[PDB]
RNA sequence: AAGAACCUUACCUGGUCUUGACAUCCACGGAAGUUUUCAGAGAUGAGAAUGUGCCUUCGGGAACCGUGAGACAGGUGCUGC
RNA sequence: CCGGCCGGGAACUCAAAGGAGACUGCCAGUGAUAAACUGGAGGAAGGUGGGGAUGACGUCAAGUCAUCAUGGCCCUUACGACCAGGGCUACACACGUGCUACAAUGGCGCAUACAAAGAGAAGCGACCUCGCGAGAGCAAGCGGACCUCAUAAAGUGCGUCGUAGUCCGGAUUGGAGUCUGCAACUCGACUCCAUGAAGUCGGAAUCGCUAGUAAUCGUGGAUCAGAAUGCCACGGUGAAUAC
């Protein structure tokens, strides 16, 4: 199988043709240096890029669709399990356990009426 | 007071809507002002005739109105003038060519409307609330309707403090929404003042 | 009720849309000048109630001046009974 | 604040103050809508604005041309 | 580079010093800041003569440093003249831009009179 | 070529078609989209649709 | 290349309508793309729910509009014959395309 | 109140009422309408030009408009005890 | 044309119809051999998986005769009705609600990212030209998975400010364009250029929130000719703490 973008986080779907090579992101055909590359934050979304250790023969060119950038970090890494799963089966309790083949579900909760926010309730007096 | 509609919070899951059209959104509004004038005349004007419900369906060409009544002869009249009548007036009214069909009732009582009007009915003629509720509520239960719960509200048998009186007998479980309830209101114009009849009748989870 | 109210909303809505809105308009497109000012002084000269600002938009049934929606044509209470009674096509309760 | 196309002076205030200055001869000019830039024409001239059941004068001068003549008048009392 | 006005610069910029004299407003800051289109946070030792004649030059083509005390009382003293409420209504101190006086207004009305 | 000239305005019925013995007055049409727009009773339903002449063949 | 784009407020008389079309289509015997579902627009409505005085108690109604296009590859004279009345909804409203 | 420049809009000035801004009848006259002038802050008046089509078993009928008396209207007036 | 643009394909995202899945089903323990509770496998989701709608008999003669309808009472050449101007926007003050802050986890500049939900025909309006600008002129595509509103903002990568009353922005009549021209005076919004007030984190008290929640940062809608810091929705980053 060709190494795909699956899964989902947030609002994301991904899309990373990752593959045999060395790793380093290309995002719109244009390099993660060029576009975040020394960025803060853009570290603590790269390490879930490879939290599924299974990064470090493969190359990655990301484009991932939708959401905020850690969401669309979720969906990567979300997406390199299940490939990774599509690949040998055997490393399915071990993701397992470590916790990356759930989707987590967190979503943003609606705004409700009489609520400035979702649970934020206005400011009440007693007189 | 704190109660939701049944035919609102049933009106995706169970009930049907009343009207059933599309029309776009410059057009929804005099559509929405058209159905409200030709339910309004053909309510006024077959009232004796126990008009339960009202469907009008507008194809964008024409409108169609089917009204379901208890006496479809009333409405027919003989040879089918009167209604021939009818659709001419709702013609006139919706601006477009009409049609109307009449759908019979059969179980008039089971109709929420028509035992609402018939409650109304009584409480204009100045007969006992409280015997209108009982025969409401009794002959329901003989035709079979699993349940029925009849409100009476205001100023009842002419007394100045206003109170609310409900008959229940049977099953009335409105929060299934599974469940069929019809409901429905009418008004009494006594001489001592509104009066408002509150009923639901529950026949069945569909 | 509100009678007047009502009769005044139909004269505004007679004056504007049909007996001018061509006149006004070529009245306004003059005045905004292209390459004292007549026609300044012809959109004065015509009836005030010829303005569709002057027009407030009204429930169909009731009349009221607040709680309009547009789709509808009628006020807010007035479009809760009819979402109630099922006149209203394809209004359900909205429970996302 | 305003529009540049044309200033804006009621019709028949215009019609009243050149007829004013025309005349020569003339008292007050009462003016209830209270909405019109004072032309150059107008100053030397007496004209009333609507406030209340009572009369505010202004006698126009060359200063207050650009201004609107309600600016001229008060529509509210206070101590 | 005074003109018109109590303010120098002090090794800083030219413009606060500019619209610190009343009677003008930033635009003057921004043009002559595009004009000259250096670092004005450097010092203001060789403070240029250039400087000076194009500070003195576009204040003088655009509104002069110092007439907003002129507009202010003009509109007040005129109008109290003429017995006019314009002027009056400046007089009393409140906000005739439109604003709300029920309960705000306190940066016209000055600290609370109870 | 047959009616090669075009009128705005001018009633063609088509019997092939759904719009059949139908009647319908045309207040406004739209030349600013460039494309004729009637409300044409089609399945016996009245909706505003976009035509051309080359679109639709004339009657 | 006949494009009929047809919507509806109720989903079901919309997937009625495509199969009558559809029906249409393969009786005479041409090639039909699928019938491709369109996004729905759903218009929210926040309606007070007392006469006189509340902010917080308000209920919000939903329209949802349905929308599928069939977009049948051939188009034909004896489905133009058979064309009259064949929708035969009110629920739908059903626009043609060249 | 999910929209106070005017309008919305009740509270100060000028104009109106037995048909009132708004429905229904009885009578008489006029198609409905369009376009102007003057006065006026103005629905208010005082004037001019064109249109009696449409139809009635024409012993003239329309949606209408103008006017008159009465029935009648009208009230965001009071009492949510 | 290195734009899926274009043949193609429908493989994936996706749209939106129908299904499947979660039931303490299994396992252990406790408990009565019951209910249930505690853990464990499986599974994306585990014990109301999250959120919403849903508000029992009644209650307070709580609110609405000003949405409507309604009994009685009152006015009816006026308590009806029409227009102009005005008030609903005033101000010695005092609390309730939100907004902007009191900077350096921040400004300011230049370059670069990543959304979701909606609306749109008297409407949304690209492109181009003219404007510092709000905008104007010309004006394609669009009754919408197509076109437009609308090249999100926090995030940055570099610089600079290193007390600065700061871009934190208050303040009379200007210098302006747009809306309707009854018409922006009392009374609109907008880069407005007006003088750069107050505030160096707020006493006694008090409010909201247990996880995609608080906080923060933007976007849309309804109302609407114009006129939100309110209301209703949408996404982004994303805690801390429960003995």
């Amino acid at each position: 199988n060709q190494y795909y973008g699956t899964g989902r986080r947030k609002s994301s779907a991904a899309r990373v043709f990752i593959k045999p090579g060395n790793g380093k992101i290309v995002i719109n055909q244009r390099s993660l240096e060029q576009y975040f590359g020394r960025e803060t934050a853009r570290m603590v979304v790269r390490q879930p890029l490879e939290l599924v250790d299974m990064v470090e023969k493969l190359d990655l060119y990301i484009t991932v669709k939708g959401g905020g950038i850690s969401g669309q970090a979720g969906a990567i890494r979300h997406g390199i399990t299940r490939a990774l799963m599509e690949y040998d089966e055997s490393l399915r309790s071990e993701l397992r356990k470590a916790g990356f083949v759930t989707r987590d579900a967190r979503q943003v909760e609606r705004k409700k009426v009489g609520l400035r926010k979702a649970r934020r309730r206005p400011q009440f007096s007693k007189r | 007071g704190q109660k939701v509609h049944p035919n609102g919070i049933r009106l995706g899951i169970v009930k049907p809507w009343n009207s059933t059209w599309f029309a776009n959104t410059k057009e929804f509004a005099d559509n929405l002002d058209s159905d409200f004038k030709v339910r309004q005349y053909l309510t006024k004007e077959l009232a004796k005739a126990s008009v339960s419900r009202i469907v009008i369906e507008r194809p964008a060409k024409s409108i169609r109105v089917t009204i379901h009544t208890a006496r479809p002869g009333i409405v027919i009249g003989k040879k089918g003038e009167d209604v021939e009548k009818l659709r001419k007036v709702v013609a006139d009214i919706a601006g477009v060519p009409a049609q109307i069909n009449i759908a019979e009732v059969r179980k008039p009582e089971l109709d929420a409307k028509l035992v609402a009007d018939s409650i109304t009915s009584q409480l204009e003629r100045r007969v006992m609330f409280r015997r209108a509720m009982k025969r409401a509520v009794q002959n329901a239960m003989r035709l079979g309707a699993k349940g029925i719960k009849v409100e009476v509200s205001g100023r009842l048998g002419g007394a100045e403090i206003a109170r609310t009186e409900w008959y229940r007998e049977g099953r009335v479980p409105l929060h299934t929404l599974r469940a069929d309830i019809d409901y429905n209101t009418s008004e009494a114009h006594t001489t001592y003042g509104v009066i408002g009849v509150k009923v639901w009748i529950f026949k069945g989870e569909i | 009720a509100k009678q007047s109210m009502k009769a005044r909303e139909v004269k505004r809505v007679a004056l504007a849309d049909k007996y001018f809105a061509k006149r006004a308009e070529l009245k306004a497109i003059i005045s905004d000048v292209n390459a004292r000012w007549n026609a300044v002084l012809k959109l004065q000269t015509l009836p005030r109630d010829s303005s569709p600002s002057r027009q407030r938009n009204r429930c169909r049934q009731t009349g009221r001046p607040h709680g309009f929606l547009r789709k509808f044509g009628l006020s807010r209470i007035k479009v809760r009974e009819a979402a109630m009674r099922g006149e209203i096509p394809g209004l359900k309760k909205a429970s996302w | 604040r305003s529009l540049k196309k044309g200033p804006f002076i009621d019709l028949h205030l215009l019609k009243k103050v050149e007829k004013a200055v025309e005349s020569g001869d003339k008292k007050p000019l009462r003016t209830w809508s209270r909405r019109s830039t004072i032309f150059p024409n107008m100053i030397g001239l007496t004209i009333a604005v609507h406030n209340g059941r009572q009369h505010v004068p202004v006698f126009v001068t060359d200063e207050m041309v650009g201004h609107k003549l309600g600016e001229f008048a008060p529509t509210r009392t206070y101590r | 580079a005074r003109i018109a006005g109590i303010n120098i610069p002090d090794h800083k910029h030219a413009v606060i010093a500019l619209t610190s004299i009343y009677g003008v407003g930033k635009t003057r800051s921004k043009a002559i800041l595009a004009a000259a289109g250096i670092a004005e946070d450097v010092k203001i030792s060789e403070l240029s003569e250039g400087q000076i004649d194009t500070l003195r030059d576009e204040v003088a083509k655009f509104v002069v440093e110092g007439d907003l005390r002129r507009e202010i009382s003009m509109s007040i003293k005129r109008l109290m003249d003429l017995g006019c409420y314009r002027g009056l209504r400046h007089r009393r101190g409140l906000p005739v831009r439109g604003q709300r006086t029920k309960t705000n207004a306190r940066t016209r009305k000055g600290p609370r009179k109870p | 070529r047959p009616k090669t000239l075009f009128e705005p305005g001018e009633m063609v019925r088509v019997n092939d078609g759904p719009f059949a013995d139908f009647n319908g007055v045309v207040e406004e049409v739209d030349y600013e989209k460039s494309r004729l727009k009637v409300s044409v009773s089609i399945f016996g339903r009245a909706t505003p649709v976009e035509l051309d002449f080359s679109q639709v063949e004339k009657a | 290349r006949i494009r009929i784009r047809l919507k509806a407020f109720d989903h079901r008389l919309i997937d009625q309508a495509t199969a009558e079309i559809v029906e249409t289509a393969k009786r005479t015997g041409a090639q039909v793309r699928g019938p491709i579902p369109l996004p729905t627009r759903k218009e929210r409505f926040t309606v007070l729910i007392s006469p006189h005085v509340n902010k917080d108690a308000r209920d919000q109604y939903e329209i949802r509009t349905h929308l599928r296009l069939v977009d049948i590859v051939e188009p034909t004279e004896k489905t133009v014959d058979a064309l009259m009345r064949l929708d035969l909804a009110a629920g739908v409203d059903v626009q043609i395309s060249l």
